[PDB]
């Protein structure tokens, strides 16, 4: 008497196959990449023409003296 | 040919990109004002020993005294 098929409890869990977590698409990406890129070159031209600004400055120690 | 951008860019999205980078390269140094900055500075950076000439009668221009307002001003870029 003493056998197996339970009277209730079941799911089931599914077939199903999706998982769309999309994930900033269309347009959205190309937007950050080109914006950051030009503000790594604008961190350029404060910095480069600041060390030729100090590169005329190294030059100037060696041209003053030698006589 | 209209589509012919929208045909080969889903198509072979590699070398597309690489025309654009051959694009926008070319035409841009004959275009902004940023250059010919370029030239006077690269031009203006001292390596050698600027030797002083003899004078004759002129002087035109340029007395024995460095400090005074007597040569040329590249002295905006410590300005700008």
């Amino acid at each position: 008497k003493q056998d197996m098929p339970p009277v209730g409890g079941y799911g089931p869990i599914d077939y199903k196959r999706n998982l769309p977590r999309r994930g900033l698409s269309g347009y959205s990406m190309f937007a950050v990449g080109i914006g950051a890129l030009l503000f790594g070159y604008w961190s350029m031209m404060k910095w480069n023409r600041e060390r030729r600004r100090l590169q005329i400055e190294d030059f100037e120690a060696r041209i003053a003296l030698m006589p | 040919v209209a589509a012919f951008l929208k045909n080969v860019w889903a198509k072979e999205p590699v070398l597309v990109a690489s025309f654009a980078i051959a694009g926008l390269a070319v035409i841009l140094p004959t275009l902004s004002p940023y250059t010919k900055y370029s030239l006077m500075i690269n031009r203006a950076t001292p390596y050698n020993y600027p030797v002083p000439l003899r004078d004759d009668g002129n002087m035109p221009d340029v007395p024995s005294h460095p400090q005074d307002p007597q040569g040329p001003s590249l002295e905006w870029l410590k300005r700008l």
